[PDB]
């Protein structure tokens, strides 16, 4: 087939999922697993290898069950999109509203074979245009193995798009949530590898604005009572400070989104036509660039 | 000159807002018409970027490694 | 005096036995994690130039093995009695040393009996008296952090703030050595009172259930509000229960640290040798 | 044993809650009478798994090995 290589950057993936219609979703980069995050939809893992040396446990699932979204990657350079779709398409529609161009795919491929389910991914044009719309201009062609960790029902499924079978880990203890079982499978590893790990959570702003409602209602419940002539001003003080805290948090979130938008608008632009015209305009008057190495 | 001539310069520092501010307005405007959608004063990071620097480096390399002299009219 | 085990629980029970009720000593694991209103810090080593008027409590430690008492009294007695209620037998000392010379204020420390009995009351039976854990106390009076060293003759000052003091304490961690198993603790007020206060300021909203009915001739389905904030109430409840359980733990470790087990061991072994059931498995 | 009879044992493991549960009640009570004020027939297993209990047994073998506390110890 042939797709475009992409930079691994949480902003690029967030804007990718926004370009997939799935708005109430987000990908933040996790630096340590100990700090908890609320309601993670699923994790994504990335290897690299600088010196190749590679030329890239029997817990596979043998039964021909394709009820879960698993698809062998047939489309090259589609690693990232395949991983994102792997972490999204195996979640609860109750918990999240996925984009219609995504839900159409998820309901289209009911029980399809993976070897052509990934081909169903490759054939969707409104997906290839959005994934290819973020490639750097140096993708003038004519690493980063992705592994998706998502549970379906109390079973932590490690989905590998290149391996033929999905790997299950089957962790269930009624004392711990699945995020506790995810860290136990993080027994990694350590030489010169530029690995990276990201987390797929829902858009934080949706959980923030709701808290601004559930807070500003109590901000609105100010019962000033007069007996015609107890004192809980400190309560409205504390909850008002909370309101300000979440306000600055939300502003930080929208600033992160704007930053990702800037990095995306610069990552796409092809500077060549800009540089030539620039240099000729200097060599017209200011020929002498004495910054030689 | 795109014929492997004086390609060994540090363009990332050569192309700064100061060297940019050494150009007439009716040329700076034509310049920003070739800029990204950050077109709209100048947002100093506009010429200090990872992608802009790697761009200039892939440019001087793209000139030294293989000449893009007028031979380059292949389609 | 007698050496003591360096353990935040031991110091908490020490200050509780000193009448200081609204106090606690927790160990700080990272400076980044903020803690509310720290009354003063204590610094401990294990392997080893700033400035008259000595009206403030900087009593030179003359009594050996009194390091812990020296540090705790150094961080407490330079705070506001308004902010915290220290035991009357402690405040009597605090007012008993108005402008006294430090070089003999520590002798006033040594003379106080309820201090030797309470401080020595927690020593292990192995307190047989016949490089070390040097204590350094950090307490501010007014925006100026004096580093109080009981062995050095003068207290070292580090500077002020900018209003943008706990922030200034981290600024003093630009120290390189060169090899040391140091450790640092923090003197905060008893967490449980700040918990119960939040249980009041929460249970009032738990009590404000404005049930209005539109079934007869902003307000909407807000059951989830009382649900979530009720879960918060339960969270702080479990916090308080964990704290009082920590106090129980300190009481157990204290009741066992003091006990002299030898007389128990003799009777145990002799009760085994009564019916000849020796330890013919374990050895060496 | 005043000075040196079977002092080379690993007492910390010899004195466990099981060997305690191998004693008659009218002796186990006498035993808990020599325990700290955490007295209040079951045994709170952590009662015999402590740093201070082990350090007690070790300073005990030291008090036996290093210098005997035989009736010689009447230097007072």
């Amino acid at each position: 087939d042939g797709w475009l290589e992409l930079e691994s950057d949480p902003g690029l993936f967030t804007l990718l999922l926004k370009d997939f219609g799935c708005h109430d979703v987000q990908v933040e980069e996790v630096y340590d697993l100990q700090k908890p995050i609320e309601s993670p939809y699923g994790f994504i893992f990335l290897f690299r290898w600088i010196e190749e040396r590679r030329a890239r446990i029997f817990v596979k699932d043998e039964e021909a069950i394709s009820s879960i979204f698993f698809a062998q990657q047939v489309v090259p350079n589609s690693c990232a999109t395949h991983a994102l779709l792997s972490v999204l398409l195996n979640c609860n529609e109750n918990n999240l509203q996925l984009g219609d161009t995504l839900s159409r795919l998820k309901t289209h491929t009911k029980g399809m074979s993976p070897e052509n389910k990934g081909l169903a991914i490759g054939n969707t044009p409104e997906l290839a245009c959005a994934h290819n719309s973020h490639a750097m201009p140096q993708a003038r062609r004519r690493a980063f193995h992705f592994v998706s960790f998502v549970p379906i029902n109390g079973q932590l499924f490690e989905l590998d798009g290149l391996k033929p079978y999905p790997m299950n880990h089957g962790g269930w203890e009624d004392s711990e949530d699945w995020t506790d079982k995810f860290r136990r499978v993080m027994a990694e590893r350590e030489q010169d590898i530029r690995f990276n790990l990201m987390a797929v959570v829902p858009d934080r702003r949706i959980a923030i604005t709701h808290k601004l409602k559930m807070l500003r209602t109590n901000q609105a419940i100010v019962s000033g009572t007069l007996q015609k002539l107890r004192d809980l001003q400190s309560l409205l003080k504390n909850l008002d400070t909370e309101i300000a805290i979440n306000e600055q948090h939300l502003a930080d979130e929208n600033d992160r989104r704007h930053m990702f938008k800037v990095d995306a608008s610069r990552r796409t632009h092809n500077y060549d036509k800009f540089i030539c015209t620039f240099l000729s305009m200097l060599a017209h008057q200011g020929v002498l660039g004495e910054l030689v190495s | 000159t795109p014929d492997s001539i004086l390609a060994s310069t540090n363009l990332r520092a050569l192309l700064n807002k100061q060297t940019f501010s050494l150009l007439p307005p009716l040329y700076q405007y034509n310049l920003i018409q070739l800029l990204p959608s950050v077109d709209r004063r100048l947002s100093a990071s506009c010429l200090n970027n990872e992608f802009f620097a790697r761009a200039c480096l892939e440019w001087r390399e793209r000139l030294s490694e293989g000449e893009f002299t007028p031979e380059n009219q292949l389609k």
